[PDB]
């Protein structure tokens, strides 16, 4: 699993 | 080079 | 704009694997993507900073530079024990040759710091080639190298699709050589091939032929450092064999243990400077399911060998000849792949029906999410 969140 | 084959032991340039 | 991320995977080769990074495309408007990433598993911790411009030229010649460090614990990789803490930097030009082919050329600097080496013949033979003469009776040692390398790569990719390919081939050729000024003096070449040949018009029946080749050796009287050895055995190479088990095994000095007034055979793998893998795998429609196009089932025949071209049998007539390339291991088994909600998942069950002394079996193997 990989979680990716922009800013 | 291709999932899931030939994973390097000394990672992680795959 | 930019992003951050974290990841967890798990596999028999690596154990639990943790990833985390921050990335920003076009950082400060420079045209370079900038990443800082780390990965950790049972035996390794790695971090890097990368700076990459995919359009270093307008034709898509790419320029990338990295800094990195690495901590490697060989015993946790199912090898004879040593610690290698290293760091370095490289720069790589990426050249798109055509739709199917790209080339890579690069220079690299690496500092290797070896300690905690459990004395063993092949390892000490390398050290001696380097003019280094650590004690054979304890694990209290230190050996450091600084190398400059020319790095080259060729990737051929003509697969019909990347997700469950049914047709075409992928080839990856990697080479490196030390540049004068390095402590080590050697070259190393690796070749990976996969070729998919579909049998039926619907491409539900597919033959995969897979190979891997590794050869490295010292120039002059120096040997390739053991810390650059190839391995085989595991969920991604030769199924049914424990990670890295295939090939030479440590011959320890008096000091699996040897703690003994004689040299001690073992079943601790050490890898080698030569390796070859071949596999034939028949992909079939997934049984007792229907849709079916999100699972891939297969039966395979896996083979591989690893050897040490500088193993000196004449001196060590009493031990297995680890320079012999012909100890080909073989396994047969079944595999399943599936895009699981925990991420890409592969499972295999395989019996090693040809093995040699010290080889260890691992019938059931799997990998979930990113462990690479
Ligand atoms: C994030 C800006 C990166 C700039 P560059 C070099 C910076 C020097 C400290 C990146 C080089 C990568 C190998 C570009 C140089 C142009 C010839
Ligand atoms: C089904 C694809 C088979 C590809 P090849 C055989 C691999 C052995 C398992 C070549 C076959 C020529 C007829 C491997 C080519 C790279 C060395």
């Amino acid at each position: 699993w990989n979680w990716s969140k922009s800013f | 080079f291709l999932w899931f084959y030939h994973r390097p032991v000394r990672g992680f340039d795959c | 704009t930019g992003s951050f991320n974290f990841g967890i995977g798990y596999g028999t080769e690596s154990g639990v694997s943790f990833q985390a990074g921050v990335q920003q495309d076009n950082w400060l408007g420079t045209g370079y993507a900038v990443g800082i990433n780390g990965t950790k598993n049972d035996y390794q911790t790695y971090a890097e900073l990368s700076v990459t411009n995919p359009y270093f030229t307008v034709d898509g010649v790419s320029l990338g530079g990295r800094l990195f460090y690495n901590d490697f614990q060989a015993d946790d990789a199912d090898l004879s024990d040593y610690t290698n803490k290293s760091y370095g930097t490289d720069v790589t030009l990426g050249f798109p040759i055509n739709e199917y082919n790209s080339l890579r050329a690069g220079l690299g600097y690496v500092h290797n710091s070896l300690s905690n080496m459990q004395p063993q013949v092949a390892m000490w033979r390398y050290l001696y080639s380097m003019g280094e003469h650590p004690s054979t009776s304890d694990q209290d040692n230190s050996f450091k190298t600084d190398d400059f390398t020319f790095n080259y790569g060729w990737t051929y990719n003509k697969l019909d699709r990347g997700y469950f390919p049914t047709d075409g081939s992928r080839v990856n050729l990697t080479g490196k050589v030390t540049i004068p000024g390095s402590d080590n003096e050697y070259y190393k070449v690796t070749l990976d091939t996969a070729t998919y040949v579909p049998i039926d018009d619907d491409h539900k029946w597919v033959v995969l032929g897979r190979t891997r080749w590794g050869y490295g050796d010292g120039l002059g009287g120096k040997e390739m450092p053991f810390y650059e050895n190839f391995y085989a055995g595991g969920s991604s190479t030769v199924r049914g064999f424990q990670s890295n088990t295939i090939g030479p095994k440590a011959v320890y000095f008096p000091h699996y243990e040897c703690a003994a007034k004689d040299l001690c055979k073992s079943d601790d793998a050490v890898g080698g400077n030569a390796m070859a893998v071949a596999s034939l795998e028949f992909i079939t429609p997934t049984p007792f399911i229907s849709d079916a196009n999100s699972v891939r089932t297969s039966f395979f025949w896996d083979m591989g060998t690893v050897w040490d071209t500088n193993w000196d049998s004449s001196q060590y007539s009493g031990y297995p000849d680890y320079s012999d390339p012909s100890n080909i291991r073989m396994s047969a088994g079944i595999a399943l792949q599936w895009m699981s909600p925990l991420g890409p998942l592969v499972f295999s069950y395989a019996q090693p029906f040809k093995k040699y002394d010290g080889d260890k079996a691992e019938q059931f193997q799997f990998n979930i999410g990113k462990t690479w």
